[PDB]
């Protein structure tokens, strides 16, 4: 008389893809409390689909094809579009909620919108801008996926996104996660410049990108000490897919794909979960509270103001 | 680096700087701190160094060219040594030493020429490298560490090889499967005169005090009720609806705003432990108020199930459902596995309670005021509700094959009774005392109960020490004298034995513990003659409720299978339950099995008898193998349950006759496939054990003394060579009189001395007057011990002289005159 | 209290004595460290371990002298002050008196009402009424103090038995050792217990060679055997493990005597050993008297379980414990 609800197989969507709240996930919640959200953003083949497959749900060495968020496909890349749409949901046995999202500011989006404001190019951005707000006020933690080093624009895109919130201020934490990293971006000498660059750009962010999530005390570097970085900022790399002696394999320079990945989910799900409003909230609670915001977001006063200075 | 290959790599350059010693020794900064900001570098130079070595077979048979490379394998070793047991290497750079040291290995014992390369000491290092590099995160690199040891198992001293145990004993309980495996085939390829050692297991401290630290921690607060409401069905009814879960909840349940060590996170003890111990916190720290029910449900639905095990345990014929009947051979492990969480369960919520309404010092945290105001008040519901169920907790404790919490629990209830539950509560104890070998709580026990008709548990006392005679002349001579009629049986003379060392319930108890004795000490004819007189005098006493619990079919086989009647064996055996005799694999086990540990040994030994008699049948290749190797494996994979769940608890030890099962279970396994060919088809059990193992009873002989007779026996239908057996057979039946001597059992010791050499004082006598001179001493001494002394030492100055005049006589002559 | 760091990055403590000779404490510890190789080979087939906790000493001198320093053990007065400062905490709903204090509010009444007072001399006082206090004393302080300590400290059945039994055995052997070489002045902020392991640990080796009879007020029990130490082995009490353990530890120095003897010789003939701070010989003579079993008697040699019980007996008797110390806590 105690079995759980019920078990999730595959990721629902939680908005539809023109922008539309879809109340269909309250059969997977329960009255619980002390609930975490997990959201993620990125350009189009960053790569953030695949992480929160593999961060909610999979294992490496399991297959694309039966992922809980859909992946883009062989035949996808090739046309050069997009994969994921709207914003998904799926929440694991442990009660963490994660939350995808589609690609901002990708030409995927903007070609499909082109044979379908005064020029069909700012829509993307607010609704880009829409989606970066509303994570941020109604999700635990944000993990930004880069697929290279600094792309310069993704920065002041956040700070105008956060400029433009909905609304004792409350500001998630902001994971900077490079995706696809190679052997030279593995050494102490550049993860000093990532750190620097990281931090003098966004010097008056608000946000909480240091003092947790470091993973220089995940045994990452073993000899490097902590006093080496000036200021050790939330920052994870996530490398490429992976008689005697001639049996030897080629020197890669970087830890193996499934240990970051596994070190990774364990940071992530060890994290503080803070209140959000003035209140205790359950997942229903939280489900009525996003659903709230995601209504007032839209109508919303100062997206307007945004809009008529392009 | 990568040019000089070119006079690295050659095939036979007289320059000053030798490329070995300028890879190996000037660049040796390189190490220092280079290889934590180029680590590009000290690869390179590793990866240069292995291929110029590997050309020249890691200079072994140097160990001009000759004379000047005679120094190289003690460099190689030594740097390998060094550089394994830094902690800031990089996986490549690991990677490839293991790979290197792994090589080396191999190539160690491959040559039969290479023995003396053991003793000098950067072997010692490379060893005590290799030992400190396992245990880490990665898998492949412990993987490899533990083939790299298994390789080279022999040749080692006593201190690596009890470290090896330590670390096999922890890894035995790992959330992977290879680990286990590989670790599992590792400890098996230990001597039992290592593994059975009483010495001091390091990383179970280590565990200990991990868990000591997070329980003397304040409280989190962070367990949702959910993880609760999983481990309870897990428990409870044993379905966990959760698809390496216990790594997940436990990283879900910390927080970074806010110790245990990484490297052990993969054990699932340790997991267990944290989680039981949060659910307990969780369960206090709630007013009771769990999803379980109300503050009265959870404490009726725990009485209700404790209830229903001690009734059970009474009668085997119960079938209480989901705790006796399982799909497989897996569900049975985890049976047992519930059972002892449940027991830890119920001892943390004790503890918990009285911290609540008493509190600790230096121990445990404070409880909130409201926790405290709450269980100050309600404190005597809890003492009433702990004080009515310690009864069935002592029972549930007995049955689960754990005497700490029975004791436990039995002194509790004695020091709250300050004021007819008293004598079947001393019985428990005095019972659960015995099973752990402690003889001197028994008869401090039976002292206590003097000053309070209770003089029968000095007879327990001296059985726990391994004195079997003695403890069922006693119980025999007690059991007459409080029935009335005698019940005394044919046995060896009373005044030698003494010299050499009312109420139902009771004679019962007194009953079945005279024949678990016979039983012990495998007296078949005085099994059947204890069962005869018992017969009888419940016929002629109308006792109605003396019954023994001991399976008279399981003797008759074993007595056939001892006795050589092998036709006879296979016709007593089809009656027995489980799977029917080989001519389907995993569900080898009965159903409506009880969790009780000697069930799951009775069952381990019937599979053993069955395939033994099965390979006799078919011997008189793969015709009626393939088949007996599968049964063997499974009974091997089975028999290694109780070896894993004592490193789930602190115990410091492993038990003697699931080891030795297993170690039987995987002789017969060597042997169904070697037909008796190589070395690994003996049992470990050397002399080695007489000066290590002096704190075991004779028990754990008779199962080695078992299984070997019937390879011996079977040594005459095999017309290929084969090992010798004979000298073995000789050295473990000359061990095993040696115990029973010192024990007192002179029973035994007569029939081992006489089965080795190939009921009266006088006949002994009569019957004794390269283990020549040890089997000689052993006679004089058992002569000696017996009675007759001058006898004995008359023998004792004959084989003196006799040895006097010996090839060696190195360690008899002196030995035989120090007794003298 | 200083710190020092090895080779192995090791804390290392240690202590500075100045003023006070510590030649006799490296002798005593050699002694120690002589009787407990005497267990070596019992230790072979015996799950709990006969060894007596020790530490190291080197003097600088004449007068200095450095201590080794012994860490993880927590002292037993640590929990009756826990308990003193709960049980004020829990009456003030619905700072805690020292001992001596405590033991001067019941012993001022008593005095006063039996017709004498507290100008009276402390040799002069009537035996009933100090029996009177300790036995209304006692009943306050329950002796759960130590049981239930080791008891929450444990993790596991298993753990909590073989910690149990360990301290049954380390308790008997520093009993036994205290009683022979005549230890005294063991009071509760002299003795420590190891969480770890359940072992006990002596502190102050100053009032030795029976040299607590001669102070202004002299003790007659051999050992401490206080309620909470009784308690902690567990039901039985002293008849047990403990009995059995003693037995064995003096059966093994009673074989070997004859190396104790000569160490305790070469120890008088030292010239740089202070005894004074014929008493040496003195000193050797009562010890070997204890040794060869005629501890009290003109001629008749006590048995080692005649020993045992007499000794165990003489520090249980409430005759013997009414007049001691009140630093001592008697009580507790
Ligand atoms: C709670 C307060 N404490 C208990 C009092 S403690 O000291 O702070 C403490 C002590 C330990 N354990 C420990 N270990 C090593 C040494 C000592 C130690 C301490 C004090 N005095 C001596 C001493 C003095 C004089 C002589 N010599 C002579 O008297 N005549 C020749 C010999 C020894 C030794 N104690 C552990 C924890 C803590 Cl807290
Ligand atoms: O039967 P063994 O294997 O030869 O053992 C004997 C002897 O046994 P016995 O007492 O039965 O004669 C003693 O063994 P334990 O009593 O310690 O178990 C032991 O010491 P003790 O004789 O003093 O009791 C020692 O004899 P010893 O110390 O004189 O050498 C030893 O002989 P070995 O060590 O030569 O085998
Ligand atoms: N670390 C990686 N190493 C190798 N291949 C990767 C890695 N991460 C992603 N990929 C592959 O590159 C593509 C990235 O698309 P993916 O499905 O992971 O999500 P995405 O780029 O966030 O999608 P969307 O276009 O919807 O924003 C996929 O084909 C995926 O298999
Ligand atoms: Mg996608």
């Amino acid at each position: 008389k105690l079995l759980p609800p019920e078990r999730m197989k595959h990721s629902i969507k939680l908005v539809d893809d023109q922008m539309n709240w879809c109340d269909s996930a309250i059969e997977y919640l329960l009255d619980q409390t002390d609930v975490l959200v997990v959201g993620v953003l990125g350009l189009q083949g960053t790569g953030k689909s695949m992480v929160m497959s593999l961060l909610s749900a999979n294992t490496p060495e399991e297959d694309q094809r039966t992922y809980v968020f859909r992946a883009q496909s062989a035949e996808m890349k090739e046309r050069g579009g997009n994969q994921t749409s709207g914003i998904d949901f799926f929440i694991t046995q442990e009660r963490i909620v994660f939350l995808d999202t589609q690609p901002i500011l990708s030409p995927s989006i903007l070609d499909h919108l082109i044979n379908n404001y005064n020029l069909p190019h700012t829509y993307v951005e607010m609704q880009s801008l829409q989606i970066a707000a509303f994570l941020f006020t109604v999700c635990h933690v944000v993990i930004v996926v880069q697929d290279w080093f600094t792309d310069l624009s993704l920065y002041r895109f956040l700070q105008t996104a956060e400029m433009v919130k909905p609304s004792t201020e409350y500001y998630p934490h902001l994971v900077f996660l490079q995706n696809k990293a190679r052997r030279e971006d593995f050494c102490p000498r550049k993860l000093r410049q990532m750190h620097l660059m990281i931090d003098q750009l966004m010097a008056h962010s608000h946000l909480r990108y240091k003092g947790t999530l470091s993973m220089l005390q995940c045994n990452v570097f073993p000899g490097l000490p902590p006093d080496f970085l000036d200021s050790e900022v939330n920052l994870f790399l996530v490398p490429f897919m992976d008689p005697l002696f001639s049996l030897l394999p080629g020197y890669r320079g970087h830890p193996s794909f499934q240990s970051l990945v596994s070190k990774l989910r364990s940071q992530v799900m060890s994290m503080a979960r803070p209140q959000l409003s003035h209140t205790i909230l359950t997942e229903k609670n939280w489900f009525h509270y996003a659903a709230r915001i995601w209504d007032g977001v839209r109508k919303s006063s100062a997206l307007a103001e945004y809009s008529r200075l392009l | 680096l990568s040019a000089l290959t070119t006079i690295g790599n050659a095939k036979n350059w007289a320059l000053s700087p030798t490329v070995f010693a300028l890879l190996s020794k000037n660049l040796m900064i390189v190490h220092s701190d280079l290889a934590v900001h180029f680590p590009a570098i000290q690869y390179a130079v590793l990866y240069t160094l292995y291929s110029h070595c590997t050309r020249h077979d890691h200079f072994i048979s140097s160990s001009t060219v000759t004379t000047a490379t005679k120094k190289h394998f003690s460099i190689i070793l030594n740097l390998l040594g060094i550089l394994l047991k830094k902690d800031n290497l990089n996986q490549d750079t690991r990677k490839l030493l293991m790979t290197w040291a792994l090589e080396a290995a191999v190539l160690m014992r491959k040559s039969e020429t290479y023995a003396p390369l053991f003793s000098l000491p950067s072997f010692h290092k490379f060893c005590k490298g290799l030992l400190a590099n396992t245990l880490v995160e990665d898998v492949n690199i412990c993987l490899q560490a533990c083939s790299s040891l298994h390789a080279l198992s022999s040749s080692l001293p006593d201190d690596l090889l009890q470290r090896c145990v330590d670390v096999c004993r922890v890894q035995l309980v790992h959330s992977g499967t290879r680990i286990r495996q590989a670790f599992g085939k590792l400890l098996k390829s230990i001597p039992l005169d290592v593994v059975l050692s009483n010495n001091n297991h390091t990383e179970i401290q280590e565990i200990s005090l991990a868990l000591r630290s997070h329980m003397s921690k304040a409280p989190s607060n962070t367990f949702h009720p959910q993880d609760f409401s999983d481990v309870i069905s897990f428990i409870l009814y044993g379905n966990s609806h959760r698809t390496n879960w216990l790594e997940r909840l436990f990283y879900s349940c910390q927080r970074l705003d806010k110790t245990i060590p990484r490297n052990l996170l993969k054990t699932d003890a340790v997991l267990w432990q944290w989680a039981i111990w949060e659910a307990a916190q969780f369960t206090v720290l709630s007013k009771l108020r769990t999803p379980l029910g109300r503050a009265q449900d959870t404490f009726q639905t725990i009485e209700g199930i404790i209830r229903s095990l001690a009734a059970h345990t009474l009668n085997p014929d119960q079938d209480v459902s989901q705790w006796t009947t399982a799909d497989n051979d897996e569900g049975h492990g985890n049976n047992q596995l519930r059972l002892v969480l449940l027991l830890q369960y119920l001892e943390n919520l004790e503890k918990l309670m009285y911290n609540a309404y008493e509190g600790c010092a230096n121990a445990l945290t404070s409880p909130p005021k409201v926790i405290r105001t709450f269980f100050y008040t309600n404190r005597q519901t809890c003492q009433d509700w702990l004080t009515r169920i310690r009864l069935s907790i002592m029972r549930v404790g007995l049955l689960a094959g754990q005497p700490a919490v029975t004791v436990r629990h039995g002194f509790d209830l004695l020091t709250e009774m300050k004021t007819n539950e008293l004598e079947v509560t001393i019985m428990m104890v005095v019972e659960a005392l015995c099973e752990l070998h402690c003889p001197e709580a028994i008869q401090g026990i039976a002292v206590w109960s003097s000053s309070i008709n209770l003089l029968w548990i000095n007879s327990v006392a001296q059985q726990a020490e391994g004195r079997f005679e003695k403890a069922s002349v006693e119980y025999q001579e007690h059991l007459c004298a409080m029935t009335g009629v005698d019940c005394c049986i044919s046995s060896f003379d009373k005044s030698v034995l003494t010299l050499a060392n009312s109420s139902p319930e009771v004679i019962n108890y007194l009953g079945n513990k005279a024949c678990e004795c016979y039983i012990s000490i495998a007296d078949w004819a005085a099994v059947q003659e204890w069962q005869n007189s018992i017969h009888d005098l419940k016929k002629s006493t109308s006792s109605t409720s003396l019954n023994l619990k001991a399976d008279f079919n399981y003797i008759k086989s074993l007595s056939s299978f001892e006795s050589g009647k092998f036709v006879e064996c296979t016709e007593q055996l089809e009656l027995l339950p489980g799977e029917n005799i080989n001519l389907d694999m995993k569900k080898l086990l009965p159903n409506m099995l009880s969790p009780d540990p000697r069930e799951l040994q009775k069952s381990i030994e019937v599979q053993l008898l069955r395939s033994s008699v099965c390979l006799a049948t078919a011997l008189n290749w793969q015709s009626i193998t393939e088949n007996v190797v599968k049964y063997l494996k499974q009974t091997s994979r089975i028999a290694i349950g109780p070896l894993r769940l004592s490193t789930l608890t602190v115990s410091q030890s492993l038990p003697v006759l699931s080891t030795l099962q297993l170690y039987c279970s995987s002789a017969l396994e060597n042997t169904v496939s070697n037909r008796l060919s190589t070395e690994d088809c003996l049992i470990p059990l050397f002399s080695e054990a007489l000066r290590s193992c002096k704190q075991h009873d004779v028990r754990p002989w008779m199962q080695a003394l078992r299984y070997t007779m019937y390879q011996n026996q079977l040594l005459e239908k095999i017309k290929e060579q084969t090992v010798p057996i004979r000298s073995h057979l000789m050295e473990l039946g000359l061990t095993a009189a040696k115990f029973a001597r010192k024990r007192g059992n002179v029973s035994l010791a007569t029939r081992l001395l006489a089965q080795c050499s190939e009921t009266t004082a006088q006949d002994l006598v009569q019957h004794f007057k390269k283990w020549g001179p040890e089997l000689d001493i052993e006679k004089t001494k058992l002569l000696y011990t017996a009675g007759q002394s001058t006898h004995a030492m008359e023998m004792l100055s004959s084989c003196a002289i006799s040895f006097c005049k010996s090839v060696k006589a190195e360690y008899a002559v002196a030995k035989s005159i120090l007794t003298l | 209290k200083l710190l020092f760091l090895g080779s192995d990055g090791k804390s290392y403590p240690y202590l500075f004595k100045g003023l006070e000779d510590l030649h006799l404490d490296e002798r005593i510890m050699q002694f120690l460290s002589i009787v407990n190789t005497m267990f070596a080979t019992i230790n072979r087939q015996e799950t709990p371990r006969f060894h007596a906790r020790h530490y190291s000493v080197t003097p600088l001198g004449t007068r200095s002298g450095l201590i080794q320093w012994v860490d993880g053990a927590t002292p037993l007065f640590g929990l009756y002050k826990r308990w003193q400062q709960r049980e004020a905490a829990l009456q003030a709903q619905k700072i805690v008196p020292r001992p001596s204090e405590l033991y001067y509010s019941k012993i001022g009444p008593a005095l006063k009402t039996v017709g004498l007072s507290l100008d009276v001399s402390r040799r002069d006082w009537p035996l009933h009424v100090m029996k009177a206090v300790l036995e209304e004393l006692m009943e306050a302080t329950p002796p759960n103090l130590l049981a239930k300590e080791l008891w929450s400290s444990c993790t596991t059945p298993d753990e909590w038995w073989r910690v149990t039994q360990s301290y049954a055995r380390s308790t008997a052997v520093m009993s036994m050792v205290g009683y022979i070489i005549g230890l005294g002045d063991r009071h509760l902020d002299n003795v420590l217990i190891d969480m770890t392991t359940g072992e006990v640990v002596h502190i102050d080796y100053n009032v030795c060679f029976e040299k607590g009879k001669s102070l202004r007020v002299p003790e007659k029990v051999p050992f401490r055997m206080t309620q909470n130490i009784e308690t902690a082995l567990g039901v039985t009490g002293v008849e047990g493990v403990f009995r059995l353990s003693c037995e064995q530890v003096l059966h093994i120095m009673r074989r070997g005597r004859e190396t104790l003897l000569t160490l305790l010789e070469a120890f008088v003939y030292d010239p740089l050993v202070d005894w004074t701070a014929s008493y040496a010989v003195s000193v050797w003579k009562r010890v070997k008297a204890k040794l060869e079993g005629r501890d009290v008697d003109p001629n008749r040699r006590m048995s080692v379980a005649e020993q045992v019980d007499y000794v165990i007996k003489e520090a249980t008797n409430l005759d013997n414990l009414a007049q001691l110390y009140e630093g001592w806590t008697a009580w507790v």
